[PDB]
């Protein structure tokens, strides 16, 4: 029946929204610990900026 | 009536014949009105339960034998767009070439409005074409 499938597609678009979205995340938790690198190397340059 | 006269240029005529058939849906369609009041229950969705066999029978007479050869164009209505309907399902094991048509694609202004990824042929293989 076409009433069934419509949610059907409709969560078929769900179910990979999801895993583009997922592999995002991926993505952006790859650049967030790539640029921690600045916790560790911060709040020294500017003293006498102060 | 119309499948006789070319099954009559096939066989007697030995002449190679075109049948164009539109719609082919209705005569499933007719049968199924005529069902209730032959004191026949009906069946899923509400068609007859000789839908089978009745497209069957007609659909088997309509080949190419020894004799002569029939070429076949028939159109088939998917109600309400819905290919999982007993009607347009049935009919897609009695043939060789099935050229599905997708709203979606004619409302982007594609026309003819053929999905590719939903048709078939069964003459798409190397030995027979190039």
């Amino acid at each position: 029946s076409g009433k069934l499938r419509l949610y059907k597609e409709k969560l078929e678009g769900y179910n990979r929204f999801y895993s583009i979205v997922k592999t995002i995340k991926m993505v952006t938790l790859a650049k967030y610990r790539a640029a921690q690198g600045r916790i560790r190397t911060r709040d020294f340059s500017l003293r006498y900026t102060e | 009536s119309a499948l006789t006269m070319a099954e009559y240029f096939r066989d007697v005529e030995g002449q190679d014949v075109l049948l164009f058939i539109d719609n082919i849906f209705r005569f499933t369609q007719a049968n199924s009105e005529v069902s209730a009041l032959l004191g026949r229950i009906p069946a899923a969705v509400g068609y007859q339960p000789t839908l089978a066999e009745d497209l069957g029978q007609l659909q088997e007479r309509i080949t190419s034998t020894t004799k002569g050869s029939i070429t076949s164009v028939q159109a088939v209505y998917v109600p309400a767009d819905d290919i999982t309907d007993p009607a347009p399902a049935t009919t897609f094991s009695h043939l060789d070439a099935t050229t599905v048509l997708d709203r979606a694609v004619a409302e982007s202004g594609i026309y003819p409005a053929v999905n590719p990824l939903e048709c078939a042929s069964r003459i798409m293989d190397p030995d027979v074409i190039s």
